[PDB]
């Protein structure tokens, strides 16, 4: 069964890059990079999907 | 173990003595709130050459927040380059256009 | 000691149970260069008081 990806997503292609290490509040992070919009989210959270 | 400043007027010409030089890149820093203690550091002999030819990288980690860490340097272009042998002379690099 | 998300749907109405807040100001801060460490930090009890 495969479950098919929901109705509005962006696909994004997995580099080595994206991921890079930086402080957020008071400790080291690892955070995403979003490609299009170019962001940080410092937290498995709203990254957003 | 360090030279003293008076070994370093009145020795012999022929004599060979060697210094200890510092780097201080991936010093740890201070705290936030902290009370500051006294004292200074001091240095007497500096070089003129420059120092330092045996070279190829330095500091090999990521900085907190920043993208290259200061006074970063990257392998050479040319230790990553294995050319042919041509049939009578031995080692040549590659075209480059 | 803490209370659990269980004590505190299924106890008695009587019952005076105590909680533990955490103040994070003089908080030590992370280093310069470092290899950053996994998992995260929850909190489901707030107050409305204040």
């Amino acid at each position: 069964f495969v479950p098919d990806v929901p109705e509005g997503y962006v696909a994004v292609q997995y580099a080595h890059r994206l991921f890079s290490s930086s402080l957020a509040n008071k400790r080291n992070r690892v955070t995403y990079t979003h490609p299009p919009t170019g962001m940080a989210y410092p937290s498995p959270t709203g990254r957003p999907h | 173990q360090h030279v003293d400043a008076e070994s370093i007027m009145t020795a012999p010409k022929g004599k060979l003595f060697h210094l200890q030089f510092m780097d201080g890149l991936l010093r740890p820093e201070p705290s936030a709130f902290d009370p500051p203690a006294s004292g200074e550091d001091m240095r007497l002999i500096y070089p003129l050459q420059p120092i330092s030819v045996a070279r190829s990288m330095r500091a090999i980690v990521n900085h907190n927040e920043v993208d290259r860490p200061r006074g970063a340097v990257a392998p050479s272009s040319y230790e990553m380059d294995t050319g042919t042998l041509s049939r009578n002379g031995d080692l040549l690099y590659s075209p480059v256009a």
